């Protein structure tokens, strides 16, 4: 399909679509177009059905291991019913429950999943896509859904394709097309046509794409799914790709555990069937003893962890594209951020002013009168002139009948500011700007720092030629030869050159940006009137200008960023400065937000307080230092590590867009995870490289918020500490849970090597094993992801990715050796004080288990000289079974209310987890029912214990919790000791 | 006369149900507690 | 992993072994004593709250089973032949030795009690009643060096457990009948298969030292015109409400079954 206007002139263009290639079609013709054709908007295709998602929660993680549990329970029911007449229905029962089991964990996971699903679905439609057409001659924002065919928008770089442009009028415009091409190279786009396919041609935009830089304006001729992106079945955004760090570690630990398990399975398989065990009894207790070991659990956990997120980042107006992207934010060692429009307000107006050698002051808003200084000077009116003519900057559509400091504008803040300034203390900018015609310009951008306008001239002398330049003041000095004083132009020497640095730190230190003006007179001989200028030629002198003066604009931090700094370095966050600014404005920004505290002090300013040179100062004797840009041109990698390692308060300033990509990998390089909060077009490699990557809701551009990970739609910096809060507080509950699962694996498998290795009878059956993994190790797990976060969550240093891990030795050292061994330690004294209450003494035991599990041996002579049958003794034994699985629900309650917290008391932290009380009641409820339901001596050989035997496991449980409380004292009372060290997971 | 061999089985599930049901409901009534 | 055990370097064994391998040791060791040290100490409390002379609860073993003796090698079934003595030679070496005590050389201290009545004893004495071996004719050691073997009269013995404090009500009884269409004579030597109440109730090992249980022994009379044949001799106790028989969880509650294979 190879029909389009990419070789078509601008003649037939006009005919073809009846809109103006300057003034564009009017409202009204765009508002028939819209309601004839329809909304710019890609029909979204149906992913997957709802009940295959539940199917694929059904049989994904362990569920499938309790499925094959399951088929193998009705299995063996089944043979056995075969066989033998009346047997036991315990296979059925323990299927049943299996089965009910993985339906309850995949409809509780897919109700989860659905909601998270849910409101991220709903949350992410809060950033609407915004294209800027052009109606009526005037430009104003628009909608990207309102875009039509025939309409002209003026996209420029940053801001991605709203649909298929024949482009007729670009300004050094290149766009992304990786979409289609495969590469990121900037592919320039101009008018002109260059080649017969439209693919390969470069004046058609193919929607779906970024406009790297430069500003271009083209006419819309696809919308909608006709579009060059829409014919292919491939979806244009497609979807995420990449595995999370806290994913690939539950992945390996699941990988670890589940081989683990099936080992002790296997192993626990074969020394049944050495003993004597019938077969269909040795693959249930293979069976029970697999799912006991693994924590099926877990994958309910994690889906719940992230579904609280979700609901908290809600709140906060974050919008997170990977819930599971939240730990690594969590994890975050150092931020990265820019002043303009994170750290500040972006929100700028004039304040001071600078020429003619003194430093005049304007009203930022509400002058309400005339300005302070003669608007009949010359050098003032050169200064206006060159800001109005120099501006790109025009006013939006139909706001004629409101105040100048409430107009909404189209370019960038400084622009803004200079246009609101140049609108209060002078004429109309509009008739100005129609009055001086424009030639070329070239449009800002980061790596010249500076913005070259032509302009004509009309007065009494007419060079016919006008070269307006404005940029930084810095770069655009060192340009200038001659300067205008008073209205008189002389030739800059040393003397205004010093009292352009002292008033510029005058106006520096303020926290103010500043920009510089230019202008100068071309020669009528060099160029004549009918003259061409190229953009990419350099024609004119672009140096050798004539220096104007210096606007200063007072651009107030952001309300939050000081409080949310300060929350972030006293979290170990190194909170990194980055920015295009001068040093002074910079460093007066880090100053007043927080990023260098009071007391610190550079290398230039202890030279300057002990009036040495700055050579002489020992350079780590300061902790602060501002890394000026051009210096980091020149710089080592070597020496990058050693400015990101020594100081602590770092500040860049006048970086280039690649030098930020730089710094984030110094950064990284020491091992840490950035987190860069970018969002200006300069800001798109930092963005991809980061770890985590931020971008701002509301001023960002369309590239930054497609490379970034998070976007905050408040525009509040708060939400940064909100995100690694809760990027903590998901890594505190999955290691909470994970410890609780594993501690109960030791009472299950303890048992059968006891007996084994004592001969004394089984103290605990599969049918009890089940009971104790199910029960105690499902619903308590999972609501330790209720936990809310610790006191302490944001005064803990970042965890370190390599060191601490989810599961580390010193999880599972606690978990098995300790905390594992009291549980089974309980259950065993249930076993023996059951076993000698009823005539069995504990020396007696050893050695029965050939005779106890004889069937035809109906003689058994306990300590008191009776003698039991088979039945007879079996029942004790099976009471003891139920006791064993009553005495691990009691400790267990301890090991619940213990995880509770990792290194805060249950004292600090409150049992307002309603979910944990929860799943504690419905345990003890299920152990009571178990045991004390007629019927179950039938139906699952369990029995009802006396009184007394409940508390058998108390002594055990309080040990636990007391032991558990006095090491946490011990972890906070001495920080970084041995018990840190060892038992601090 | 207390005699051996014998065990108040009835009553001791009787009253362990009733536990058992106790327990449930105010299970129940914590997680919906407001 | 690879290395990981090199003694160079501060990481030996995954860790130092000098001080944190030491250390941790250690720990360990003093937790597990700890661990010890309370598991032992509150067994010894619990078992402070027993009684070496009867059991706390009695109620799982309400009523007595029956039990055949001496036990065969495979599941009570007595597989001997006449021919060949060592195949019996077990049997009756068990048979020997259990009813050792039963002579009446070692039983002499003991005393002779009236029949018919249950004896009660309130005495810390607790004085034994005698069992006089005689009772089981054919099937002791008087008549025989083997207990009826080699001859196809083999002599089994069935005894009753021993449960403290139980008063077996009326007169118990052991009957056993042959379930091979009633085509061997099965006979109880003891007059019909009467047990006497004089031995009851048992008082325990510790306290009523020297009892001797009351004993039963059956003879399947096994004719010379049938050989290889299995029989099946079922034997319950039925005089005696209190002991209860008519149980199907359990198959030996006062009820037992055993089967008798003669060869040659
Ligand atoms: C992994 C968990 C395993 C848990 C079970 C351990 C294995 C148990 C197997 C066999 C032990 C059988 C019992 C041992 C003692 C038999 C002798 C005895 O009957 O003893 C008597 C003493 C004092 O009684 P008495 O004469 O006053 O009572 C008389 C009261 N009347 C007269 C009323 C009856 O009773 C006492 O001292 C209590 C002696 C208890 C000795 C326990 C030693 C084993 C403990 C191990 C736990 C280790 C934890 C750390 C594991 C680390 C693994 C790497
Ligand atoms: C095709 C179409 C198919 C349609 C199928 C539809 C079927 C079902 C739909 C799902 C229904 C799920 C209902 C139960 C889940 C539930 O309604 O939960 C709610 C609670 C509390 O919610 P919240 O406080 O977060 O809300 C806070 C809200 N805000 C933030 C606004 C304040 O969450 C909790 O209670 C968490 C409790 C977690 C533990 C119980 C569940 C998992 C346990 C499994 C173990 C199974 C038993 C094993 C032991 C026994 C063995 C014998
Ligand atoms: C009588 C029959 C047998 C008795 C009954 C059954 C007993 C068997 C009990 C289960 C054994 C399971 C042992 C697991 C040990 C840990 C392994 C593991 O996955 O570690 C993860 C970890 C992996 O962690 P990683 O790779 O994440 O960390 C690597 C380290 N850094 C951080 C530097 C990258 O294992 C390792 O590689 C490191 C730890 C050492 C592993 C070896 C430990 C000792 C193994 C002893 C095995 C004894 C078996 C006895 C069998 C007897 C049969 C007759
Ligand atoms: C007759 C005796 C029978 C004894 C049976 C014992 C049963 C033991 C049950 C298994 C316990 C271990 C579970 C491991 C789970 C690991 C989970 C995970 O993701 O780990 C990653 C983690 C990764 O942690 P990490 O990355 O922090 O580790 C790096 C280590 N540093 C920091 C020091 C460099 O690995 C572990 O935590 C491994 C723990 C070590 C396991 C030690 C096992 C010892 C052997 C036990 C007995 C085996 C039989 C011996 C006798 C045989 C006689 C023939
Ligand atoms: N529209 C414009 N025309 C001319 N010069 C401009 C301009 N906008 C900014 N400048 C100058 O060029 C520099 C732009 O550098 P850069 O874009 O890397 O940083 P920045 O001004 O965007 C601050 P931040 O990094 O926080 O966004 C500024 O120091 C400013 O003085
Ligand atoms: C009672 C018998 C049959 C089984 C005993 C199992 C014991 C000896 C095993 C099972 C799990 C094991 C522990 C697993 C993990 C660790 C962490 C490691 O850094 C030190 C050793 C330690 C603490 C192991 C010590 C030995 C251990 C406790
Ligand atoms: C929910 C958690 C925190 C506390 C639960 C305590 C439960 C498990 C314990 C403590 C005291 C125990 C009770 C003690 C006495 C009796 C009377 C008896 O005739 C039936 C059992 C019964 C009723 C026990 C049932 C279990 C029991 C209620
Ligand atoms: C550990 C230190 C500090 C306190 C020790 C508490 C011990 C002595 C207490 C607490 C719980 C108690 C047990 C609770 C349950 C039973 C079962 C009952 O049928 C006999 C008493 C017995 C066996 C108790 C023995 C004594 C006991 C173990
Ligand atoms: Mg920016
Ligand atoms: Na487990
Ligand atoms: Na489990
Ligand atoms: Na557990």
């Amino acid at each position: 399909v190879s029909m389009d206007d990419h070789k078509l002139s601008l003649d037939e263009l006009h005919r073809k679509y009846g809109t103006d290639l300057s003034r564009g079609l009017t409202s009204a013709r765009a508002a028939e177009i819209l309601a004839r054709d329809g909304p710019n908007a890609l029909t979204p295709p149906p992913t997957t059905p709802e009940w295959i998602k539940f199917c694929r929660q059904l049989f994904g993680g362990f569920s499938m291991l309790l499925w094959i549990g399951a088929i193998l329970c009705f299995l063996a029911y089944s043979i056995q019913a075969a066989t033998e007449e009346e047997p036991q229905n315990d296979n059925l029962y323990l299927g049943v429950v299996l089965s009910a089991v993985v339906i309850i964990t995949g409809c509780f996971s897919y109700y989860q999943e659905a909601k998270s699903s849910k409101i991220m679905e709903s949350f992410k439609n809060m950033v609407p896509q915004q294209a800027l057409v052009i109606r009526n001659g005037e430009k104003m924002s628009i909608n990207a859904e309102e875009v039509v065919v025939g309409d002209l928008v003026e996209v420029k770089g940053g801001d991605r394709i709203p649909a298929d442009l024949r482009i007729i009028s670009a300004n050094g415009c290149k766009v992304d097309n990786s979409s289609l091409t495969g590469e990121s190279e900037p592919q320039t786009r101009s008018p002109d046509f260059t080649n017969e396919n439209p693919l390969e041609t470069r004046n058609i935009a193919f929607f779906s794409t970024n406009c790297v830089e430069g500003t271009a304006r083209g006419i819309v001729v696809y919308t909608g799914d006709r579009t060059v992106m829409g014919r292919i079945a491939t979806l244009a955004s497609g979807l995420e790709g990449g595995q999370t760090p806290i994913a690939a570690e539950i992945e390996h630990f699941i990988h670890i555990i589940t081989g683990v398990a099936v080992f002790l399975g296997v192993s626990f398989f074969i020394l049944s069937l050495i003993l004597e065990y019938t077969w269909l009894e040795a693959v249930i207790f293979l069976i029970g003893i697999i799912v006991a070991n693994v924590p099926e659990g877990l994958l309910a956990t994690v889906t719940v962890c992230l579904t609280l997120t979700a609901k908290r980042m809600a709140r906060k107006n974050c919008l997170v594209k990977n819930l599971e992207a939240v730990e690594t934010l969590g994890s975050t060692s150092t931020i990265c951020s820019d002043k303009t429009g994170t750290l500040t307000q972006n929100r700028m107006t004039v304040a001071h002013m600078w020429f003619d050698n003194q430093i005049h002051e304007a009203d930022t808003t509400e002058n309400q009168s005339g300005v302070s200084f003669d608007k009949t000077s010359a050098t003032w009116l050169a200064l206006s002139r060159i800001a109005g003519l120099c501006n790109r900057a025009v006013f939006q559509a139909n706001q004629e009948n409101l105040p100048i400091l409430k107009r909404a504008v189209a370019g960038d803040a400084s622009e803004s500011a200079l246009l609101k300034c140049i609108e209060l203390c002078c004429g109309s900018v509009k008739e100005m700007r129609e009055r001086y015609a424009k030639i070329v310009e070239i449009p800002f951008n980061s790596t010249n720092k500076y913005q070259l306008s032509i302009h004509k001239n009309p007065n009494t002398s007419e060079p016919q030629h006008l070269l307006v330049m404005k940029g930084a003041p810095e770069r655009i000095l060192d340009r200038c030869s001659s300067i205008l004083l008073h209205g008189k132009e002389q030739p800059l020497d040393e003397e205004l050159k010093d009292a352009f640095q002292n008033a510029y730190l005058e106006l520096g230190g303020l926290g103010e940006r500043v920009l510089g003006f230019c202008h100068l007179f071309l020669p009528d001989e060099q160029f004549p009137e009918g003259f061409q200028f190229d953009t990419d030629d350099v024609n004119f002198p672009i140096d050798n200008l004539c220096f104007v003066g210096l606007i200063s604009m007072i651009d107030p931090p952001r309300a939050a960023v000081p409080d949310a700094v300060g929350k972030c370095r006293s979290a170990g966050i190194k909170v990194i400065m980055v920015t295009g600014d001068h040093p002074i404005t910079a460093k007066a920004i880090a100053k007043g937000v927080g990023i260098i505290s009071e007391g610190n002090e550079t290398v230039e300013d202890i030279a300057a307080r002990l009036n040495i040179p700055v050579s002489q100062v020992n350079p780590r004797d300061a902790k602060a230092c501002v890394v000026h840009g051009s210096d980091l041109k020149d710089m080592t990698s070597e020496q990058l590590d050693d400015i990101l390692k020594y100081h602590t308060e770092i500040v860049f300033a006048r970086t280039s867009p690649q030098q930020k990509l730089i710094i984030v990998e110094g950064c990284q390089r020491q091992g840490a995870i950035v987190a860069v909060t970018g969002d200006g077009v300069n800001d798109s490699p930092a963005l991809k490289k980061a770890d985590i990557g931020v971008a701002m809701g509301i001023a960002g551009s369309d590239v930054s918020k497609q490379a970034a990970d998070m976007i905050l739609l408040d525009d509040n910096f708060a939400s940064i500490v909100t995100g690694v809060e809760e990027g903590r507080l998901i890594f505190d509950n999955l290691k909470k849970s994970i410890a609780y699962t594993l501690t109960s694996n030791i009472p299950e498998i303890t048992p059968f090597l006891i007996f084994i290795i004592a001969n004394i009878p089984l103290p605990l059956g599969t049918v009890t094993i089940l009971c104790i993994d199910l029960g105690t190790d499902m619903v308590p797990a999972i609501s330790l992801a209720y936990e809310q976060a610790e006191s302490d969550i944001m005064k803990r240093q970042p965890r370190n990715p390599k060191t601490d891990k989810l599961v580390n030795e010193r999880l599972i050292s606690m978990a098995y050796g300790q905390i594992g061994m009291i549980q089974a330690l309980g259950g065993f004294f249930t076993y023996f004080v059951i076993l000698a209450e009823n005539g069995f003494l504990p020396i007696h035991l050893l050695g029965l288990r050939v005779d106890w599990d004889d069937r035809w041996i109906n003689d058994v002579e306990d300590s008191y000289g009776q003698q039991w049958t088979y039945e007879q003794r079996k029942i004790v034994e099976f009471t003891c079974h139920t006791a064993f699985f009553v005495s691990i629900v009691v400790v267990q309650w301890a090991d619940l209310v213990i995880c509770k917290t990792r290194r805060n008391s249950v004292f600090q932290q409150g049992m307002k987890n309603k979910i944990l009380i929860f799943g504690l009641f419905e345990e003890t409820a299920l152990a009571a029912f178990l045991s004390y339901c007629p019927g179950m001596g039938v139906a699952l050989r369990m029995y009802p214990l006396k009184p007394t035997w409940w508390f058998c496991a108390f002594p055990y449980s309080l040990l636990i919790f007391v032991y558990d409380e006095v090491r946490k004292l011990i972890i906070r009372r001495r920080p970084g000791g041995w018990v840190e060290k060892e038992t601090y997971y | 006369e207390d005699d051996p061999f014998f065990y108040d089985e009835h009553t001791l599930r009787k009253r362990g149900l009733l536990v058992a049901a106790v327990l449930f409901i105010t299970g129940i009534i914590i997680l919906t507690s407001g | 992993w690879k290395l990981f055990i090199y003694n160079p370097t501060t990481g030996e064994f995954l860790g130092r072994t000098a001080k944190s391998w030491g250390l941790i040791l250690l720990f360990y060791l003093v937790f597990y004593g700890f661990l010890a040290a309370l598991f032992s100490f509150t067994m010894w409390v619990m078992l402070q709250t027993l009684n070496d002379e009867v059991p706390k609860y009695r109620d799982q073993i309400p009523s007595p089973g029956l039990m055949v003796f001496p036990k065969p090698v495979t599941a009570l079934e007595y597989t001997f032949s006449r021919s060949d003595p060592t195949s019996y030679a077990g049997y009756i070496e068990d048979l020997k030795k259990f009813l050792k005590p039963y002579t009446l050389e070692e039983q002499k201290n003991l005393t002779v009690c009236p029949d018919g009545a249950l004896f009660e004893q309130k005495g810390p004495v607790y004085v034994a009643c005698q069992f006089p071996i005689s009772l089981l004719q054919a099937c002791s050691g008087m008549n025989d060096p083997d207990f009826g073997y080699s001859q196809g009269n083999p002599c089994i013995l069935v005894k009753m457990n021993r449960i403290i404090g139980l008063k077996p009500e009326g007169v118990p009884r052991i009957d056993c009948v042959s379930k091979n269409e009633d085509i061997p004579n099965v006979a109880v030597y003891p007059h019909n298969g009467m047990i006497d109440l004089k031995y009851f109730p048992y008082y325990g090992k510790k306290l009523h030292v020297g009892y001797l249980q009351p004993l039963v022994a059956v003879q399947v009379s096994f004719a010379p015109n049938n050989t290889g044949k299995e029989v099946t001799v079922e034997c319950k106790i039925d005089g005696s409400a209190n002991l209860k028989s008519q149980d199907d969880r359990d198959k030996f509650l006062g009820r037992v079954m055993f089967k008798i294979t003669a060869r040659a």
